[PDB]
RNA sequence: UUAAUUUAUUAAUGCAAACAGUAACCUGCAUUAAAAAUUUCGGUUGGGGCGACCUCGGAGCAGAACCCAACCUCCGAGCAGUACAUGCUAAGACUUCACCAGUCAAAGCGAACCUCAAUUGAUCCA
RNA sequence: CCGAGCCUGGUGAUAGCUGGUUGUCCAAGAUAGAAUCUUAGUUCAACUUUAAAUUUGCCCACAGAACCAAAUCCCCUU
RNA sequence: GCUAAACCUAGCCCCAAACCCCCACCUUACUACCAAACCUUAGCCAAACCAUUUACCAAAAUAAAGUAUAGGCGAUA
């Protein structure tokens, strides 16, 4: 998810990417009512990343 | 005096507002009376010479009754306020 | 560019515009935002409506 | 929605591909969806009937209909059964082939 | 159809609309003011915030207070903020058994009290809670001047306190003559609760007394217009010889 | 099961299902078994295991139950250490 | 009412609480009474009542896969022994015609080198 | 119109009980059982209906099913 | 061809806005004239009985959330 949102210019990674970033680019959907505490990192598809 | 606790847990209501209550609300259950504790005892300044429980110009401690009995209607000692220790203690340094 | 809605271009009662609901719930939205001007028989019909709803709604019916 | 930057070598890592420009000379077209994405998406209706939708296709969806016939035909061994919509422009197929029909838009270059 | 206005603030329109708008000003502050006592029956929490058992998670925690329940001879005496708890209760201490109404009552003296201020011994019908205010305030006096309207919680609590306010307003001759020295020893020590006595007259009252007393001030028997007229045709007059 | 709440209008949770089975997100409930932990004295190994595992439920059982839970019960939830985070989701279920 | 639950109310005690002392009445908490007050009064049944039964197992009706009623015909159980692997796990199955419950079990780890006709009981509490 | 008056309100009480439930036309459609303060009811099953996915279903004779009648079960083939 | 049958506006309903109202008469009212207010709702009802419990009514949008929580831990709240 990280590299599909870098690839299509919807997270900048030539400034810090943060849970900001990736509300504002809409990768990652927090709720903190619902009791999101944040986002983790996932091994998901670090073979080409 | 007697104090009561509720059995139900009232809900929260807001910042501003007043709580909801119902009849599980108004269930209660003593939890202390206050008449029947051991009994406590006030300070009193004697302002007279009386019997050697106290003698003039001494705060002593008295039995709630017979303080608020005897020794504060025939005015024979006064309430412990900052006021008249201030006062008394300036009274002793004077004599 | 959003700075209205067609919901406040709707002119309608207080408690239903904007909302749309069911009997029972338009019941209890109509006594907890006007109900405090409401004529007096007029509270104690809604009240016993809203009281009535209560048991056909969650007790009548098929589908239990 | 930014549209996305120019990458050095397409396909670029995690596989995204722009559209083929100028377009290919086809009956139809198919655009890519808001997100710059190929709009084949999976689809299920009971437990059991699975598709798959196109969804965003102009021209000639019955062209469309039979090139994705002729491709899929060894791919099933039948005719794969579709449903054509005209009017909303989309054709369903009965069956998982989303990766598939993917690569094969991304091939003609839509 | 509705009503323009909520029927709990009716009251309000009144008192903005009758002869109680033409109430004084700080009489209806303290009508509109309103506050909460002082525990009494219950046991106040002590924090906002408590952790609950059952789960390590601070939850809010408010108090609510007991409704207690006031008679015509506590407005009579003075009872300190303490009266009748009409409530239910459990048969055993046991949620699982019978609930039956219970009503717990103060215990009543007939003390004879001396107020400084007014100079006079009043027999009253207090409790052990007001003689322990008392002692912890430091005499009657002090009580009642320093107590709030519903901590003191007495029609003739407040009666009490505006005669010694107004004692005190007006640095009456109290005693008498012949001991001023003392006298201005007594206002001395209650120098400190000193208000204007257009305050002092109006603390205490109820609405239905304040209203009373307010068209008592207002009556005015009129005035015949013979006057008023007779006064604009002078007026007129010695404008024209003035002219 | 409170359809229409006289509160809100809007329908509630048995909290009777809340307290005794597990929802996984693919529609599958999960109990325990009824005898778990009595007269394990008197029961033999074998039926003692059967009795200690998880167990899930029928169709008819899940539907149900949730019937008789909202919504709330039924999202996704990511918590941090989980033990069945793998089994929230069905795998290779063909049919 | 000699059924269950309560004495909130009254009563007579006791204990404190509020007075007088000397070298009674009011309030709070307990108790036993009275008056009550709330509440209920299972099922099958060749009408209902009386009488008997109510769970589980073996046999017959039900002769040869499974099933199959009875106020049908008969016989039994509410455990007992032996050690305490009477461990722990896990493919695949059976199932008392639903669910709950019940039953078997290869392989694997750890080891010595169960008998049993029913032989029993859920949840919440504690 | 008294084994506990009458009136208003709660109140549209509650009713596993009775009674009733209004255009047209087609189609598919019938009596296992288990538990239950339960047999005048309900829940699960079976059956019934709809839509869906998919591949085998039904009927058979040969082989086969224990010692102490009529017939059933199983299915390779039709 | 009798009895009839037909009719349309008298008004009403729900909202919005805006806060509204000479005499006699509590004695046997409508009669010219004589020695004191303030105290928990209960219960039907749900729990397929009922005995703790059982929505709201006693001003409070949308969401948080039918969540924390309560509860013959059950109906339900
Ligand atoms: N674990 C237990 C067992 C019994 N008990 C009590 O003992 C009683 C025993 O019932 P009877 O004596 O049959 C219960 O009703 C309960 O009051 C308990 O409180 N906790
Ligand atoms: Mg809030
Ligand atoms: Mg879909
Ligand atoms: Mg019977
Ligand atoms: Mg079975
Ligand atoms: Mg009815
Ligand atoms: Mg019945
Ligand atoms: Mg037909
Ligand atoms: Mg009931």
């Amino acid at each position: 998810r990280l590299q599909y949102l870098i690839d299509l210019g919807r997270v900048d990674p030539s400034q810090p990417i943060d849970l900001t970033q990736l509300v504002n680019g809409r990768g990652v959907t927090i709720q903190p009512l619902k009791r999101d505490y944040g986002v983790q990192l996932v091994e998901e598809g670090a073979d080409t990343f | 005096t007697v104090i009561v606790e509720r059995w139900w847990k009232v809900p929260l209501a807001g910042e501003g507002r007043k709580p909801r209550l119902h009849r599980r609300h108004r269930v209660y259950k003593l939890v202390e009376d206050t008449k029947h504790r051991p009994k406590e005892n006030l300070e009193l300044i004697l302002t007279q010479s009386v019997e050697n429980v106290g003698v003039r110009g001494d705060l002593v401690s008295v039995k709630k009754s017979l303080g608020r009995n005897r020794l504060l209607p025939q005015g024979l000692a006064v309430y412990a306020s900052p006021e008249n220790k201030k006062l008394f203690e300036e009274e002793k340094l004077l004599r | 560019n959003f700075e209205k809605h067609p919901k406040e271009l709707i002119r309608g009662p207080i408690w239903l515009r904007g909302w749309k609901g069911n009997e029972l719930q338009r019941c209890i939205r109509k006594r907890k935002m006007v109900g405090s001007r409401m004529f007096a028989d007029d509270l104690h019909n809604l009240n016993k409506r809203i009281r009535y709803l209560y048991k056909h709604f969650n007790r009548h019916g098929k589908f239990r | 929605i930014p549209d996305p930057p120019k990458h050095e070598h397409y396909p670029t890592p995690s596989g995204w591909q722009p559209p083929r420009d100028p377009p290919p000379n086809l009956p139809y077209f198919v655009r890519r969806s808001r997100m710059h994405n190929i709009p084949v998406y999976k689809d299920i209706t009971h437990g059991n009937r699975q598709m798959t939708v196109i969804r965003k296709v102009e021209g000639d969806i019955w062209a469309l209909q039979k090139d994705v016939e002729d491709f899929l035909s060894p791919l099933l061994g039948k005719t794969p059964v579709t449903q054509v919509n005209e009017v909303t422009g989309t054709l369903r197929i009965k069956g998982y082939f989303d990766q598939e029909l993917k690569a094969w838009l991304l091939e003609k270059g839509f | 159809p509705l009503h323009k206005y909520p029927v709990w603030l009716w009251k309000r329109l009144q008192l903005r609309e009758g002869i109680c708008s033409r109430l004084p000003g700080h009489y209806l502050r303290s009508l509109e003011e309103e506050r909460t006592p002082t525990p009494v029956h219950y046991r106040p929490h002590g924090a906002k915030f408590k952790i609950n058992p059952k789960n390590g998670q601070r939850e809010r925690v408010e108090d609510v207070p007991i409704p207690i329940y006031f008679p015509p001879e506590s407005q009579r005496g003075l009872w300190g903020g303490e009266g009748w708890i009409l409530g239910q209760i459990y048969a055993n201490n046991d949620k699982l058994s019978k609930r039956l109404k219970k009503v717990w009552k103060p215990q009543l003296f007939e003390r004879e009290f001396y107020s400084e201020i007014l100079d006079k011994k009043f027999t009253v019908t207090v409790t052990m809670r007001t003689l322990d205010l008392i002692d912890e305030a430091y005499g009657l006096d002090f009580y009642i001047l320093k107590a709030s309207g519903e901590d003191l919680c007495s029609k003739f609590g407040m009666d009490l306190k505006r005669g010694m306010l107004l004692r005190l307003a007006r640095q009456d001759p109290q005693l008498h003559p012949e001991d001023p020295e003392r006298r201005a020893a007594i206002y001395d020590k209650y120098k400190e609760f000193a208000i204007p006595e257009e305050e002092a007259e109006w603390v205490g009252l109820t609405l239905e007394e304040a209203i009373e007393k307010q068209r008592l001030l207002e009556e005015k028997d009129p005035v015949p217009l013979f006057k008023i007229y007779v006064a604009e045709l002078i007026q007129q007059l010695q404008q024209q010889a003035l002219s | 099961l409170t359809y229409f709440s006289a509160r809100k209008g809007k329908r509630k949770t048995v909290k009777a299902v809340i307290d005794r089975f597990l929802r996984l997100h693919c529609g599958l409930w999960v109990r325990r078994k009824a005898g778990y932990k009595k007269k394990l004295w008197k029961k033999t190994p074998a039926r003692k295991k059967r009795l200690r595992e998880f167990v899930f439920c029928n169709k008819t059982q899940s539907k149900l139950l949730d019937k008789m839970t909202t919504s709330f019960w039924k999202r996704r939830n990511w918590y941090v250490d989980d033990p069945y985070q793998k089994y929230h989701d069905r795998t290779n279920l063909k049919v």
